[PDB]
Parts: C-alpha cells; structure tokens; sequence
C-alpha cells in the first residue's frame, strides 16, 4: 500500500521506510528458509524482532532524545 | 550529485564490483575442502564433487548451500538493477536500496558459509585452500560494502536543529 501510494519515489524517501524495507525482505526470506529447510540459519530468526524498532518511528520524545545524543557521539 | 557523484560512493562502489565476482569465483570453484583419507582425496563444494588420486573424476551427491547461493547470486542481480539505474535520471534514493541487497547477498553467503562448514564436520581431515577464503573475502566485502554504502548514501544525520532527514533539496 505504502509503495502504491508514494510511486516508490517518496516511499524510499524516508528513512523509516527503508527499514520497514529491509525487515519485510528479511522476515520473508526467513519463512522461505524455515520452508525449504523441510521441502527436502538463527540469523534470520532475528529479522522478526527487529520490528520493534518501528516503534520508535511514532514515540516523538525517544527518537528526539536518541537523535540528540546520538548526534554528539 | 552529492550523494551519486561523490568519489566516497564510487571507491565504495567499485569495490562491490570486486565482491560480485569473487563471490562467483567461489559459487563456480570447488575448492574448499579437502578430503585427506590416505589415493581418495576429494574437493567439495556446491554443484561438484571430485575425487583425484589423470583420474578426475567430477559428479554431484551441500543441497542446503547451493539452494542458499541461489539466493546470494539471485540479491547480487536485483541489487545492481537498482545500482545501475541509480546513477542516471538523477534519482539517488534508489542507491540506498541496492545497499540493503549486498548486505542480503553478503549474509546469504554466510549461511552458505556455515551450511558447508558441517558438510566437511560430518565426514580424513579437513582444509581449505582456494574458495572458502575466496567467499570469506567476498562476505566481508559484500556485507561491509553493502553497511557502509548505507550510511554514505542516506541524507546524514542533520547536526543542527533546522537540519532534518530527508528534507528540501
Ligand atoms: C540502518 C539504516 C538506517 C537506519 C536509521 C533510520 C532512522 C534514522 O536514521 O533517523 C535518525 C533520526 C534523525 O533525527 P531527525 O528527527 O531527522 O532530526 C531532526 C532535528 N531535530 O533520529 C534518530 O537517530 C533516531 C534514533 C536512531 C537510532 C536507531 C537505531 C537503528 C539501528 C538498528
């Protein structure tokens, strides 16, 4: 939906969508593996968790906070 | 121009072009194993299993990785399709999704990796020689070049209050 509704221009645009990107991908190569693993990696397990992260794209005072430390390290 | 026509991108961006093909140096070469009974010496890899004591004998039985390095080389393409097309048309943005497939298409060789690790663990010594530091080589290309082209391609953090991520111009 994201995608349909920014051309792909203004939805690599932000920074927060190309994380959601780069999860997605993740997530989905993990189920593919977890399948073709039984058709015939705990690295990719940990593409599930990493959504949490997202949280952080509402939570103003957080990422506020972070960016402002983040940007004197 | 600033973000596709600075030289940090493209230092970076032909040593990808190194990483491409030393991943395809190990995904063709079966080298990296020895088999050391002591003649039934054989080099394993994905595709080819050959015994040497000339009696070269290459044939197929390592499912797991070759199955995995399909999707390895498989990134590699779609991350240079938005690589290439990256540096005309003056669109930039799409240089940070190319990144996001060489960390894929280096991670995706580290499980390969892992998976022929234990095939030589299973099954007499063991050493490589020709291939696995080939792909050793190429991870560690393909998944610091694919980092640090992330954050070389992104607007960079603002500094200031009136900066801001993704902004006017
Ligand atoms: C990984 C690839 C890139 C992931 C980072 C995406 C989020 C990001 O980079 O945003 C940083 C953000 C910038 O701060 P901003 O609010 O734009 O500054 C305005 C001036 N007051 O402010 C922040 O830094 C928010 C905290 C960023 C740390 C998130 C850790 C990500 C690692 C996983």
């Amino acid at each position: 939906l994201k995608l349909l509704a920014f051309k792909a221009r203004g939805y690599f645009g932000d920074p927060w969508n190309v994380f959601d990107f780069l999860i997605v991908i993740g997530s989905i190569i993990d189920v593919i593996l977890s399948e073709i693993d039984t058709f015939l990696s705990a690295f990719f397990r940990l593409f599930r968790v990493m959504r949490l992260i997202k949280l952080l794209s509402r939570a103003e005072g957080v990422r506020t906070l972070l960016w402002t430390f983040i940007k004197s390290f | 121009m600033s973000p596709t026509e600075a030289p940090k991108v493209r230092v970076t961006l032909f040593c990808i072009l190194v990483g491409i093909v030393l991943a395809m140096t190990a995904v063709v070469s079966d080298h990296w194993a020895v088999l050391s009974p002591h003649c039934e010496a054989a080099h394993f890899g994905l595709w080819r299993i050959c015994t040497k004591r000339g009696e070269k004998n290459c044939s197929y039985f390592s499912i797991s990785a070759a199955a995995i390095s399909v999707f390895s080389l498989g990134f590699l393409i779609m991350g240079t399709i938005c690589a290439l097309m990256a540096f005309r048309k003056k669109r930039d943005y799409l240089l940070r999704p190319a990144s996001m497939f060489y960390v894929f298409a280096g991670l995706c060789l580290f499980v390969s990796l892992e998976v022929m690790r234990q095939s030589v663990k299973r099954m007499i010594e063991y050493y490589y020689s020709w291939s696995f530091a080939c792909a050793c080589a190429a991870f560690v290309l393909l998944f610091l070049g694919g980092i640090s082209l992330l954050l070389f391609s992104l607007p960079r953090m603002p500094q200031n209050p009136w900066e801001s991520c993704m902004d006017a111009e």
